[PDB]
DNA sequence: CGCGCGCCGCAGACTGTCTT
DNA sequence: AAGACAGTCTGCGGCGCGA
């Protein structure tokens, strides 16, 4: 209703929080802090007010509301986990069953065929042959009661679909006559998402209310290793600090079991028949492979038993568990266009490589003609190559023929071909014939050996990375004796057996100039022989194909399961855009719910932040995640999640207002116009471009300091060392020299006759810095996150010695806060969809971006729910600190994108193909303020 | 730049010595030499493999070069000599040439018309599955105006009947498949390019060009049609025009992909020929192995031996019956030099030069020279067929 | 009679509205051929090229335009289809409204562009330039397959016939021997693919232009029809094309220069196609075309199993067969599946050598059913052996 | 946040082999 | 027995990605 600004726009008609903490009266510090330089009095034009009837809150308080929601969501799965904890499992069966399908093992190991386990809780493992990839086999599970085994395609020797419809195992009940719960089942596993990918009912478009717990995720939450910590841990099999290795371990199941259980070490098959063995040897080694999988299941069960109490006492808030359970059910819908995308990306890669390779072959073939003079002081580039030929090669009138058939020519040819025996006298009849004796030696090196399975003509081995290719086409500084294999007038390029220098970064000996030499190409100081286009074209092609070269094995090998007509929902088939001849399926991304420190989800293929680019090949991977007919992707990204979470926790540490801190002020308010934004203010102190300030600041929040700043400044502008020293002045935003130093808790720096240390109780800067809260919570008691407190891993705990991982821990604060934000969003979204019967529970999440697969009829409602979530979650953050209020600017998503495919924005993914919209696609509609005209109740406009 | 002289010396072009680029592009040239005919045959075979035989639901169709019934004036800039150009003002001793323009026949200007005429019957051929194709390679006659002439162009035309909804998707599909086909076989694929275009009626399409030394020239055109020509051809009823996209029956959109092979063969000849700092001059037509008219050149080493013809004839038969085209170079005499022979075979785009010498009676290793590399090798008479077959097949693959 | 209905229904011939009678087929005025007829003609032309051009060592391809510019066409001398404005096909003005000319002085005898009625003249026009290619060895020859336009008799219809023409330049002394050699080779080629070679025949005829000539006939059910003609033409045409300068147009035979004698071998590929179709026909209606000539070799089907996976394996087999040059009719992708007997009768009428049926047993052990057109016998065969078996069968049929 | 970690690729000891 | 030829390991350099 009313404007309600406490020095800045705040949301009114809150319907949440209240007037428990009315007024601070401590604004004397915030006004003065905003007053230094300018930064205090800006216009700050108002935002339109939003009137909305939020859904009822059960807890009578925001934190209580979220706790009640999370408890109601995770209660059946928590009690299933507790049933797993108090499990008196009988011993393993003496002999595993050969029968097809699911087999249960009772007392003394009798085998009984069962359609499905019919168990509320299971610890599950699936081992795949991988000779015919994507197909599951040799699965093994345990429940609190008995053991279960699963077999398929090893009993029968028959050609298989290769599409993997019913290849996945069946594990979810039919919802009819379920035990006691209402088919609420938890499946526990190490890398449990891999086992989820092989479940029959997990690919249905409708939810199944089966959830998955990952032992790896709980390990990384309880005792995980950062990148540097992991490297040091592997090296040891952190100067003056080596006691974190006793409480931490790597993510491998063996080391995790050693850490948490510590029994006899786990034994892995050295044959590894599932990784490199064939289907046959897996068939003959059924019992041993079945015994190893069951042992892995046992190890996972013991680890889970040792982990669940530790996880629950280190992450007490139920929101964390509910959010992890929701991340465990990620779902990517795909259609027949996925196969087309794979084929087109592979084809574009193949033809780009073929074009570059054919240019290389043409250059090599043209160079071979210099053998007449042997290139003696003829070619400045090829004068050093080897031009050797092997000792010995291979070591009248008019007449008319009547109707007379003659075989003399054929007999002569056969007799001539019979002379292969004489090659033995020439020593050529050996199994290996001489390889291209006539051609120069380097050309033989470039040419594939004859009779190869993948032989191709010409120097097909050439790939632009060899030292010969620059000798073919790369006229650089002062000619180009490319390689010296070791370390004057005016010499721009020096190769005189000394000075290993070609204007590379720092002083590096080698430089194939496959990258970062493009500005030298456009400058003209680095030109190719054929012309000024060949070298740049090769570099351009390399840029296009590098991403696909790196990621084609991952992308093309994704597990895709295609649903038949029967499995699809009735809404999809009756949609006008339903394709009877089309293929519709899904990919389960196989994410690790808590993959790294900070509990950030990890998946290299999908969760990597990489949108489609105009040049890189195969970069439309995300855009191929397309909703089925009658469905859409409703999603949004959090506006400056990391930057806002950093802005908060600094203002609250300073006072009760949001914009009290200068960094918080510029983050909350201030745009590109004027110097009110953070980037412009940073660039004002020291003259640099706004992009330079952006690159500086993103990284300045995470460590950086003087060395990184000065090195990047040298890289950009190549300034003198005096300005590098003066960058200490630019680092005054971080409050340099705050806290021998001239500033400390006591005002007087000078002291003498001190028996012990004094004025060392607390440390912190005092100049537009938020790092005080991050450093204080980095070195604190057991709970280390302000919002729904989840402790850092025991590896990074500061107990006893420090371990000198301060940068990692201060980064962990913000990043784990972001993960808590994501969990809050997920629990709120689940509650909103369940309460109001919004169809399309499924979801995807990539960093701050979160999307939901929603029925189109409900799409706008889902968008409203999303906006409501963005309110409550942000409000929840403000509630867990002393703010007790939220600004109107950050209260809502800037735009909620309703689309058919997964893209950062609607107008993207041009890429290599001319018409991405030429393929069946329609533009989405980011809503923003429009979607508020509706109401979340099913009865809509 | 002036490789047309090489086309004159080695008969890839027509009989006449004066061959301007305008005549070659327009189709008014006298014809193509035997090597040119073979290059056209190879190009048409590659087009047929890529478009027709491999692609499902695409079938051949033959359209007559002429039309035998009454037709509107068509594309005649001059209204014959009966309506627009009459002798004197009237000069009428006695009629509009005794038939006006009613009974006059017409030379086909495009292959689309015959495909549209065969649409209904060829839809009966399939079980009315709407995604359907009709391909044809044939000669098309166009008027050429000079400051009245007939230009003949060998065009490969594919008429793809598609559901209306998928028309743009199939446009992109064929734009993707035709462009890559032209890119393949090309020594400099960058010279081939594409451009999106819109028709006077707003009907969008694509146009493929090759960058000749003077500029870009059109070699192919893809056009999407809103069943306009199909309905004009068959205005009686729509029910007989219906095909099955799915469970529903709809009138197809017509996608006409029309490429030319003469200017397409002109584009590949210019691509093969190649140009700074080399200081190494060797006139060679580096044609793709799949399009090179003649693969291997057979010769005899000295000629006093006189036992080389027998084995050369046997090798000739072995290679020819296995699908390798061979130049009978063992008949010509009084050459007196092997350098000029190699230069000739290079300019003819001969992949390999096989030479049988007097050292082949024993230890039967024939000499083998390559077009790409001027390097001599020794290879047994056996497995030469296999080596050449592998070479051609692997060039096809990559 | 019934064979024409079979060929139209099975898409060997085009629409039946214009070609009810056989006379339209014998002439070129029929409305073209169906896809199967086009494939059969392509096979016949390829076999002709192999037997006449590739295997022969002195024969070269020649490019002859369909239209003859003839700004100098002779005035009303051999004036067939002489309009060629690209938009007019008047044949001959026997009666004319001669106000200024038949139609106009510029449009008659000046813009003649006579459409080609034979491929001989185009080859002769290329004789001198192609003489350089063979190093002035005069016993060489030229070959071409192309469409030729003829009158058909109120209005004058235009008949198109695809003709295969070999123009053989020979020394005059060996001209008759080469004529007999080419007669024998042409007759053996025509009889090579014939179920009944006795139908194919040869007769000897005389002419004023050429003293020696041979005409090949096929004995159709109604009577004998000409399918190829051999003429031992003199040097008259070559001298007429190049008048007065013998020194340029004479080749060398044993170091002796002589004006070549021209032999014209002209065969009708459309009438040959009809002849072979009639040869193939003979209670069971099957077109037993030669394996090398048959348009489509094998028919691939699915039955008695899961539709999707059988479709995938059939697609894989289809691609494998196409990669090796075996043309296959994709009988799969069809869902009606009326019956196996009706399917076999249909594929017999389309001259398909083998019918391949893929079933669930193919998924179990890889065995597919294979039915033969000739022996009407069914055999179980493995998937991998099918391509090699088909290649061997075609090769064995090629070489008797 | 000073920058390493996987994959990917090139190139050189070195060893073991299979002809000679 | 030795030398030509294969597979190894084992160094150095990019490339996207994360920290």
């Amino acid at each position: 209703l009313d404007i309600q600004m406490l020095s800045r726009g705040l949301h009114e008609q809150i319907f949440g929080q209240g007037g428990e903490m009315p007024g601070e009266a401590a604004v004397r510090r915030s006004v003065e802090h905003l007053q230094k330089h300018g930064l205090w009095g800006q216009p700050a034009v108002p935002l339109p007010d939003v009137e909305l009837r939020l859904p009822p809150l059960y807890g009578d308080n925001l934190d209580q509301h979220f706790r009640l929601l999370a408890q109601k969501q995770s209660l059946p799965y928590l009690e299933a986990a507790n049933l797993l904890l108090q499990a008196q499992l009988p011993p393993k069966p003496p002999a595993w069953a050969w029968a097809e399908g699911w087999t249960r093992y009772g007392p003394e190991g009798e085998a009984v065929p069962v359609a499905i386990p019919e168990e509320r809780a299971l610890v599950f493992d699936v081992e795949v042959c991988l000779a015919e990839g994507t197909c599951p086999t040799l699965a093994v599970a345990i429940s609190p009661s008995a053991w279960y085994s699963w077999c398929s395609q090893r009993l029968v020797e028959e050609r298989y679909s290769w599409t993997s419809q019913l290849s996945p195992a069946d594990l979810i009940p039919l919802e009819v006559p379920t035990g006691a719960d209402w088919q609420e089942q938890l499946v526990v596993g190490h890398n449990v998402s891999f086992d989820r990918a092989h479940i029959r009912e997990q690919y249905l478009i409708q939810g199944s209310r089966m959830r998955f717990l990952d032992t790896m995720s709980m390990h990384m939450a309880i005792s995980g290793l950062s990148s540097f910590q992991r490297s040091l841990w592997i090296a040891a099999k952190a100067i003056s600090s080596w006691d974190w290795l006793d409480i931490s371990s790597v993510n491998s199941l063996a080391e995790v079991h050693r850490l948490y259980v510590g029994g006899p070490p786990l034994e892995k098959e050295p044959r590894e028949l599932f990784v490199k063995g064939t289907m046959k040897d897996i068939r003959e080694n059924f019992q041993d492979l079945m015994q190893y999988c069951a042992q892995d299941v046992w190890a996972t069960h013991e680890v889970f038993q040792q982990q669940l109490p530790l996880f629950l006492e280190r992450c007490p808030h139920p929101v964390t568990l509910a959010g992890m359970l929701e991340m465990g059910v990620s779902y990517l819908p795909v259609n027949q266009n996925w196969e087309r995308y794979l084929a087109e990306a592979q084809g574009t890669y193949e033809e780009l490589q073929r074009e570059m390779k054919k240019s290389l072959m043409d250059l090599a073939n043209d160079a071979c003609q210099l053998l007449s003079g042997e290139r003696y002081k003829e070619d400045p580039w090829l004068w050093d190559l080897e031009w050797d030929l092997q000792e010995f090669k291979q070591k009248d009138q008019e007449d008319l023929g009547p109707c007379s058939e003659e075989e003399e020519f054929q007999q002569d040819v056969m007799a001539r071909a019979c002379l292969q025996k004489l090659k033995g006298t020439t020593e050529l009849l050996p199994k290996r014939p001489q390889h291209l004796p006539g051609h120069p030696g380097w050309y033989r090196k470039l040419c594939p050996r004859l009779d190869d399975p993948a032989w191709t003509p010409g120097p097909s081995l050439l790939s632009l990375q060899m030292r010969v290719t620059p000798k073919l086409m790369a006229l650089t500084w002062d000619g180009f004796p490319l390689h010296y294999s070791e370390r004057d007038v005016d010499i721009p390029g020096c190769w005189f057996f000394k000075l290993p220098h070609k204007d590379g970064n720092s002083c590096n000996v080698g430089s194939p100039f496959a990258k970062d030499f493009l500005p030298k190409m456009e400058d003209g100081t680095l030109q190719a022989g054929p012309g000024g286009a060949s070298g740049p074209r090769a570099l351009e092609i390399n840029k296009m194909i590098s991403f696909w070269r790196n990621a084609h094995k991952r992308i093309s090998s994704q597990m895709v399961v295609w649903l038949p007509r029967s499995a699809l929902p009735r809404a999809v088939i009756r949609h006008p855009d339903y394709d009877e001849e089309g293929l519709y399926g899904a990919i389960l991304p196989q994410v690790v719910t808590a993959g790294t420190i900070t509990r950030r989800a990890v998946e290299p293929t999908w969760l990597t932040a990489s949108n489609a680019r105009p040049d890189r090949v195969g970069s439309e991977l995300k855009a191929m995640v397309q909703a089925p007919p009658g469905y859409t992707l409703v999603g949004a990204d959090v506006d400056s999640q990391e930057l806002w979470i950093a802005a908060v926790l600094g203002d609250a540490h300073f006072a009760g207002m949001h914009g009290c801190t200068a960094f918080g002020w510029m983050t909350l308010q201030g745009r590109k116009s004027r110097g009110t934004d953070l980037h412009s203010k940073t660039a004002t102190t020291v003259g640099i471009s706004r992009e330079h300030a952006k690159i500086f600041n993103y990284g300045r929040i995470y460590g950086a300091g003087q060395p990184f700043a000065e090195r990047l400044l040298m890289q950009f502008n190549h300034r003198l060392t005096q300005q590098e020293a003066a960058e200490k002045a630019q680092q005054m935003y971080a409050a340099t020299k705050g806290l021998k130093v001239q500033r400390e808790t006591a005002r007087k720096s000078q002291w003498k006759k001190w028996e012990v240390v004094a004025e060392r109780a607390w440390k912190g800067g005092t100049e537009s810095e938020m790092f005080n809260k991050l450093e204080s919570i980095a070195t604190s008691d057991i709970p280390r996150t302000p919002v729904l407190g989840c402790c850092i891993s025991r590896a990074l705990e500061p107990s006893a010695v420090q371990e000198e991982f301060m940068t990692s821990r201060v980064n962990w604060v913000v990043q784990s806060s972001a993960v808590d934000y994501l969990h809050l969003m997920l629990v709120a979204m689940k509650w909103l969809f369940e309460e109001f019967a919004i169809d399309g529970r499924f979801c995807i999440s990539i960093h701050d971006e979160v999307r939901y697969l929603v029925r189109e009829e409900d799409r706008y409602r889902a968008a409203l729910a999303l906006q409501i979530t963005n309110l409550l979650t942000r409000c929840m953050f403000a509630y867990k600190l002393g703010l007790n209020d939220l600004p109107q600017s950050v209260a809502f998503f800037s735009a909620v994108d309703i689309d058919r495919c997964l893209r950062k924005e609607v107008t993207m993914d041009c890429k290599t193909p001319s018409n991405p919209t030429g393929m069946e696609r329609r533009y989405g509609i980011p809503q923003g303020e429009a979607l508020d005209i509706y109401q979340i109740i099913e009865l809509t406009k | 730049a002036l490789l047309e002289i090489c086309q004159r010396r080695h008969f890839l072009s027509g009989s006449k010595q004066q061959l301007s680029r305008d005549s070659l592009l327009s189709g008014c040239h006298p014809g193509f030499g035997p090597l040119g005919v073979e290059l056209r045959k190879n190009l048409a075979a590659e087009w047929w493999t890529s478009v027709v035989v491999f692609r499902e639901q695409v079938f051949p169709v033959d359209a007559l070069h002429h039309k035998p019934g009454p037709l509107l004036p068509g594309d005649s800039a001059f209204r014959l000599v009966s309506a627009e150009t009459l002798r004197e003002i009237l000069q009428d001793k006695e009629a509009f040439l005794e038939n006006v323009l009613k009974t006059s026949g017409k030379l086909r200007e495009n292959l689309l018309h015959g495909a549209l005429e065969h649409y209904v019957n060829c839809l009966d051929l399939v079980n009315k599955r709407l995604p359907y194709g009709l391909a044809q390679i044939g000669v098309c006659f166009h008027p050429v105006f000079d400051t009245k002439s007939i230009g003949e162009k060998t065009e490969a035309s594919l008429v793809w009947f598609t559901p209306p909804r998928t028309s743009n998707q199939w446009l992109d599909f064929w734009l993707r498949h035709r462009l890559q086909w032209w890119r393949k076989f090309a020594m400099s694929p960058s010279n081939f390019s594409s451009s999106d275009c819109q028709d006077e009626e707003g009907r969008k399409g694509n146009k493929l060009y090759y960058n000749f030394p003077w500029g870009k020239e059109l070699i192919e055109t893809l056009w999407n049609l809103g069943d306009h020509e199909l309905l004009h051809m068959y205005p009686g009823n729509v029910s007989k025009l219906h095909g099955r996209d799915g469970r529903k029956n709809v009138v197809p959109c017509v996608l006409s992909v029309n490429g030319d092979l003469d200017r397409g063969m002109l584009a590949y000849l210019y691509d093969s020929f190649q140009t700074r700092k080399k200081n190494l001059h060797r006139k060679v037509l580096k044609l793709h192995p799949c399009l090179a008219p003649i693969k291997v050149a057979l010769d005899v080493g000295r000629g006093p031996t006189l036992e080389l013809r027998q084995v050369c004839q046997g090798l000739f038969n072995e290679l020819l019956e296995n699908g390798i085209s061979v130049w009978p170079g063992y008949l010509e005499t009084m050459q007196s030099s092997l350098e000029q022979l190699y230069s000739k075979y290079d300019e003819m785009s001969i992949l390999f030069t096989v030479l049988v010498t007097e050292t082949t009676l024993e230890n039967g290793l024939i000499h083998l020279r390559s077009r790409d590399t001027t390097m001599k090798e020794m290879m047994h008479i056996s497995k030469l067929k296999d080596f050449l077959i592998k070479y051609i097949s692997s060039a096809k693959n990559v």
